[PDB]
């Protein structure tokens, strides 16, 4: 059906259809939520979550892929106490993809081992991963997820159940999925840079009952390039198609 | 290897 | 800094010292050291489902000590309990993991 | 400024 | 004492085998890397890691064994200025067991002491076997990670996420382990040639801060003896089973 | 004939006469004298979780030493430290420490 920019007389464009926003857990998106549990391994979640979410998006396949197969061995990351996102999926274009759910759980890392050439089934990736802040102005013009970074002012996990505005943490501490952007109202202006009703929905790896029931809305501009919290620094898009 | 006929469940 | 990790150590302010006293209740029913109260002068903090503190406390003849706890997430009272025991480990183990 | 800069007439 | 005269016989004796890439670390068997730190003790890590490995590769019950019930309990080895995995193995086959890592802690270069009756843990070996220089791409595959020794250059100590294309030491004065091997499809820096370079996955007793998680990778090929630093001269392994 | 340890002695490179110069920066532990840096003689080396370059030196009324110095691993900043030092020895009696 015919949804958006269509020349009808004389002028045209370049797939620049709205310059507006709607959220992408509602229009084909999102996978379930998960608890991190005396382990800080959020790289794992965001990273392997993007593989699984791009599955449910690109193909209507719906894989609820595991997290203790890059946190039982990614011998290029430094444990449940370390790991990056700069290269947290580049260890699944060499592993065959990570082994999956309903035949393997996450188990909190009481000092443990790998079980990787044990399974008959695997689901992995083909393409690479890097979203520039020059693709986070249209952020989800892919119709699919992103793996940006968030710093926490520790006035973050404060179960605001809502929105947070402010100058965030100090270093890109935690890893956060991008479940989309929302657009509530547009600027209600002040002397300079007035009230932001516009919002940014982002999933998290902390818990399932936290804020917007596992998610956190924050405060973007018309575009997405004038926030704080340093989001747009480490964005990556793991694809298989 | 263990591919179709070998695996248990 | 590291997603899931941290950066260097920060100057010991009294709030990690209150986390200290909660750790010491836990520490004495299964530690040979019939324990008590200590003195905290180093730490590091992490981004977990919680805040995964480490407490450098001084003890013993001339060795020093180290521990782990987490200010839980603001579910209910943040009622921190353990997640690590490495007793009388020196001030020079680079703030360890237990 | 160039995401759909339809400048001119 | 004993050797590959009647021991390999059952595994890759009566049977021949084959592979190009087999790591006992992505295979539910190897245990954590740790440190030595200014005390002349590199041998302790190799031995205790070795016994951890085989218990978990056989009856898959993990142990973290201790290197302070060794370094100061040496009865025939030297101590915190040097030591010999050949005989640290055997000092263990006269005691009765090695304390678990956290049933007897570790200090650094600082003058501590030794007790063996602060344990009831009987984590021991019935005997051990001696592994030749030549068979070391098939010694870490059926018989387990062999507690090798290496050389030290001042190039060696500097790591990154790559294979060693640098020079080496002026003598073989160190002790490490060998876990496995593999093959990696690559390009030519000048061509578009099908260059496939082989490696050796070894552990280390330097920090788990090291790029590939206390697993540093050096030059060896399908021959088994392209060693650029002499990886396999001292390489014997213990026999819990 | 040992895997992992010390190695029998060696004459000299002046880039372990850079670590001898750092002796005065890493003293005022128990030094007790006025010697405003010690002058070196011979060389020795160890290879552990760092390059623990060994070196000896001189003093006031000509009594030498056998130290247990330590450089850094490829880690954090420029630190050179003192592990174990001693004095009141002869030039023929050489470097030790266990
Ligand atoms: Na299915
Ligand atoms: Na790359
Ligand atoms: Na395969
Ligand atoms: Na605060
Ligand atoms: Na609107
Ligand atoms: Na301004
Ligand atoms: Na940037
Ligand atoms: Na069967
Ligand atoms: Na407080
Ligand atoms: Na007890
Ligand atoms: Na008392
Ligand atoms: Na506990
Ligand atoms: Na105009
Ligand atoms: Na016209
Ligand atoms: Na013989
Ligand atoms: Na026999
Ligand atoms: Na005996
Ligand atoms: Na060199
Ligand atoms: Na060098
Ligand atoms: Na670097
Ligand atoms: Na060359
Ligand atoms: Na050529
Ligand atoms: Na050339
Ligand atoms: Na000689
Ligand atoms: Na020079
Ligand atoms: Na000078
Ligand atoms: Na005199
Ligand atoms: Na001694």
């Amino acid at each position: 059906q015919m949804n958006y920019e269509e020349v009808i007389k004389k002028y045209k464009g370049n797939e620049n259809f709205d310059h507006a926003a709607y959220d992408w857990r509602l229009h084909s998106g999102v996978t379930p939520v998960k608890d991190q549990k005396n382990c800080g391994s959020c790289w794992a979640f965001s990273s392997i979550g993007s593989v699984e979410s791009q599955y449910a998006i690109r193909k209507n396949k719906l894989i609820t892929l595991s997290e203790q197969e890059l946190v039982d061995c990614s011998f290029k990351n430094y444990g449940c106490n370390g790991g990056l996102i700069n290269n947290a999926f580049e260890d699944m274009i060499e592993l065959g993809g990570i082994c999956t759910d309903d035949d393997y759980p996450y188990v909190s890392d009481a000092p443990n081992l790998c079980n990787i050439d044990r399974c008959t089934e695997k689901y992995g990736i083909k393409n690479y991963l890097s979203v520039p802040d020059n693709k986070l102005k249209e952020a989800l013009r892919f119709l699919g997820p992103i793996s940006i970074s968030v710093a926490v002012s520790d006035d973050f996990a404060f179960y605001k159940e809502g929105i947070f505005d402010g100058e965030c943490g100090d270093q890109l501490n935690h890893a956060v999925m991008l479940v989309g952007f929302g657009m509530k109202e547009i600027v209600n202006p002040l002397t300079k840079k007035g009230e932001k009703h516009y919002y940014y929905i982002i999933k998290n790896s902390w818990g399932q009952q936290w804020g917007e029931r596992g998610f956190i809305n924050i405060e973007t501009d018309e575009s997405g390039l004038m926030r704080k919290c340093g989001l747009g620094t480490d964005a990556f898009i793991p694809l298989i198609e | 290897k263990e591919i179709v006929n070998p695996l248990t469940k | 800094m590291i997603p899931g990790g941290l950066s260097e150590a920060k100057p010991a302010t009294p709030e990690i010292q209150e986390i200290v006293d909660k750790v010491k209740p836990q520490l004495e029913e299964k530690t040979n050291e019939t324990y008590g109260k200590l003195e905290a002068v180093q730490y590091k903090t992490q981004v977990v489902a919680g805040t995964n503190y480490y407490i450098k406390v001084r003890a013993g003849d001339n060795k020093y000590m180290h521990l782990r706890v987490f200010k839980s997430l603001p579910g209910q009272n943040e009622d921190l309990v353990l997640t690590g025991y490495q007793v009388d480990k020196n001030k020079d183990d680079e703030l360890t993991g237990f | 400024v160039n995401p759909l800069t339809k400048k001119g007439e």
